[PDB]
C-alpha cells in the first residue's frame, strides 16, 4: 500500500539521493550477489542501517 | 667455553622459534590489546541501532 508517487529510473555505481518504499537515504547502488529470500525485501548491517 | 656457549645461544633461539610458531597464546598481550579495541568499536557501532 504505497502513495501516489511517480517512480522514476534506477542509476547505478553513481552517488544518489534514494527512496525505496519509503526508506531513504545516501549512497552507491551497485549489482551484489546476496541471495535475498523470497520475503525479504531489505538487509542490514551491524548498526541496522540499510 | 666460547663453544659451549654458543652453541648453547643458538640452540635457545631455535627453541624460541618453536615455541613462537605453535604456541597461538605466545602473542597474548597484543593480541588482546587488539581485542579490547574491537569490542569498544563494535560497542560503538552496536549502540546506534
Ligand atoms: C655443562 O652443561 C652442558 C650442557 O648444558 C655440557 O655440555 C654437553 O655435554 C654432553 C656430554 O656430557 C654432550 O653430549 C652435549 O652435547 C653437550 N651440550 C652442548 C650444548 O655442548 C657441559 O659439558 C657441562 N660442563 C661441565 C663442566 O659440566
Amino acid at each position: 500500500v504505497c502513495g501516489p508517487k511517480k517512480s522514476t529510473n534506477l542509476v547505478k555505481n553513481k552517488c544518489v539521493n534514494f527512496n525505496f518504499n519509503g526508506l531513504t537515504g545516501t549512497g552507491v547502488l551497485t549489482e551484489s550477489n546476496k541471495k535475498f529470500l523470497p520475503f525479504q525485501q531489505f538487509g542490514r548491517d551491524i548498526a541496522d542501517t540499510t | 667455553n666460547q663453544k659451549l656457549i654458543a652453541n648453547q645461544f643458538n640452540s635457545a633461539i631455535g627453541k624460541i622459534q618453536d615455541s613462537l610458531s605453535s604456541t597461538a597464546s605466545a602473542l597474548g598481550k597484543l593480541q588482546d590489546v587488539v581485542n579490547q579495541n574491537a569490542q569498544a568499536l563494535n560497542t560503538l557501532v552496536k549502540q546506534l541501532s
